[PDB]
RNA sequence: CCGCCGGGCAGCUUCCGGGAAACCAAAGUCUUUGGGUUCCGGGGGGAGUAUGGUUGCAAAGCUGAAACUUAAAGGAAUUGACGGAAGGGCACCACCAGGAGUGGAGCCUGCGGCUUAAUUUGACUCAACACGGGAAACCUCACCCGGCCCGGACACGGACAGGAUUGACAGAUUGAUAGCUCUUUCUCGAUUCCGUGGGUGGUGGUGCAUGGCCGUUCUUAGUUGGUGGAGCGAUUUGUCUGGUUAAUUCCGAUAACGAACGAGACUCUGGCAUGCUAACUAGUUACGCGACCCCCGAGCGGUCGGCGUCCCCCAACUUCUUAGAGGGACAAGUGGCGUUCAGCCACCCGAGAUUGAGCAAUAACAGGUCUGUGAUGCCCUUAGAUGUCCGGGGCUGCACGCGCGCUACACUGACUGGCUCAGCGUGUGCCUACCCUACGCCGGCAGGCGCGGGUAACCCGUUGAACCCCAUUCGUGAUGGGGAUCGGGGAUUGCAAUUAUUCCCCAUGAACGAGGAAUUCCCAGUAAGUGCGGGUCAUAAGCUUGCGUUGAUUAAGUCCCUGCCCUUUGUACACACCGCC
């Protein structure tokens, strides 16, 4: 409802966000190759230079 | 009204749609509001199918005088052929391919290759 | 709802004062200008900013309007 | 018994033909107008009245006006819709069988009223009442007692200079260091000011001027068309006697046949998956156990039981964790029952055909919403402004009334030791100034003061909880339950809490010993208790929405009340019985 009045009725509004992540070991090229290819629809890519 | 929305709704059924729906709610040459609603072809109005089927709309429309509502809602047919139509079946829809050939009882034969 | 009777106080809308201001400026026979009363401490308002008598009030006018003081 | 014949009482049936229609061998032969003849009606009432005449023993009978008023009254059939009609069917917003309560007390806050300057206000059975996310100091906020401020767009007019008054540091004041105003004047300097028209807003007005969005009739089974077939035609069948079904859902009888929306299918979800793909942002698992390792404990010692760690890892793995692909469950088998169809019932293997929501048609309704909307019609109002605010105040006020909550009434319990089991979330560093919190001291405590991790599956955080569970008091005393109302301190948030903000520490220490008339809630991991998150948040919840956790009793059917679906029927109702009269 906007506003007051009915039967309180509410609406169940979900959102969600599943994270995979992949684990590997190259140079400077094969992270800019695999990254740059396979984007596109709405999805966030990170990425982690080592360890921390 | 009558003369545009049809303009629309032949339109929106020629292009191309397996069904569609437009509704102008609102006051319409009188004091009193009514609401109008003209109907063309088919359309789901249930389900989760509705979620990615249906191409609903709503746009008012402010007038020297007041305000209507449209509502557009059109069905679209990618359930015949999207390319690969999202599900494509309406889940009630199934399609049994035909027994194609299935000819020959025959005496036994054989053959080699 | 209720129509204001107002207790019959109808206050002020005040004009500034009407004043030509600069006549007051002691000439003396040749092109030369300086009078003496009441002065600020200001510097957009540096040394000629200048000051008064009234139903007490004095004021300094010349970092445009920012700085009047209480006297 | 079987025929025929006349004239009698009657029946069915039909596209004679009639018939407004219902119907009618006759109401048939009628614009294709007249076989004979009798009576008799000319909108409704007034009125079968008045008056006159007559008959009668009289009730009364017979004959029988008008003024006036009146727009329909009426008839036949249609859909409605309601029956204190009838069959069928169904809902725990229904009942049964109960428990839980609720309705009683105190308290909370919701409204009503009174009171009050003000207690702005929307919302009025149900589908208004902790609802407007409505937990409000200040803001909110609109509202009152004031009081400031202008943010008067725009244009159209008016104002070159003896500078249009842009903008003014000490006091009179004022609340204000509001030049908002009463002299003084010292600058920006083409702004300014004053008209006119016109805006611009307005949490002004109107939700019977509207958009959207919502609520609901109503998670109830319903709704619709193409072609047929019926009706001159509105309409009607298809759309249904019965069995079935959560469900016009199905099959079948079948002037219908095959279709469309709703239901169903779907999505999310919830549970079987030592089956797969994997995972230092899970777990890890158990190892291998290589250890530290202290007798942590067993054991003379070998050896073992075990938390912790020393880990790391170039173990190994997914046993639980996670989340991807999968599978499966599908009335699937067998035995009843069943028109032996549609299915129903029981049992087998096993999750037995139903784990729970969202989505939800036609069509509605002055439902609610203009105060969610820079959605807005028109209306008001428009500078002294209902434009925006500062300060305060109110929204909290109190002889009464109702509404949702919580806590109790105690010993299957009360307070006194202790042991010890999560889940969904949530978190900083966010659109304008702001968290989540681990571990040190200090203090009783609120808390305080130290310091640490944290775009998080890492840090909080083996989320170390309450009931619960276990260890002692107490003895049925309004008692140690209960725990209101006040006395006094101390912290914290906040610029500020007076109008106890919130918290702590003291201190007082109430009614209630199971609730009068009523009435909602629901069947399985269900009611109840029980904390805990989230939402609301500076401060903060007795609010909701989720989450486990502990987890019952009982119905498993019926329509007995209330209310819903179809069918048949009646209906002077169609503002639909809350009607008409
Ligand atoms: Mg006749
Ligand atoms: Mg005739
Ligand atoms: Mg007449």
């Amino acid at each position: 409802t906007p506003c007051g009045e009915g039967s309180k009725t509410w609406d169940r509004f979900q959102m969600r966000i599943p994270k995979r992540l992949i684990d590997l070991h190259s140079p400077s090229e094969i992270v800019k190759q695999i990254t740059s290819i396979s984007i596109e629809p709405g999805v966030e890519v990170e990425v982690t230079i080592a360890d921390a | 009204v009558r003369r545009a929305c049809y303009g629309v709704l032949r339109f929106i059924m020629e292009s191309g749609a397996k069904g569609c729906e437009v509704v102008v709610s609102g006051k319409l040459r009188g004091q009193r509001a009514k609401s109008m609603k003209f109907v063309d072809g088919l359309m789901i109005h249930s389900g989760d199918p509705v979620n990615y089927y249906v191409d609903t709309a709503v746009r008012h429309v402010l007038l020297r005088q007041g305000v209507l509502g449209i509502k557009v809602k059109i069905m679209l047919p990618w359930d015949p052929t999207g390319k690969i139509g999202p599900k494509k079946p309406l889940p009630d829809h199934v399609s049994i391919v035909e027994p194609k050939d299935e000819i020959l009882p025959t005496t036994p034969i054989s053959e080699q290759k | 709802k209720k129509s204001y009777t107002t207790p019959k106080k109808n206050k002020h809308k005040r004009k500034k004062v009407k004043l030509a201001v600069l006549k007051y400026y002691k000439v003396d026979e040749n092109g030369k200008i300086s009078r003496l009363r009441r002065e600020c401490p200001s510097d957009e308002c540096g040394a000629g900013v200048f000051m008064a008598s009234h139903f007490d009030r004095h004021y300094c006018g010349k970092c445009c309007l920012t700085y009047c003081f209480n006297k």
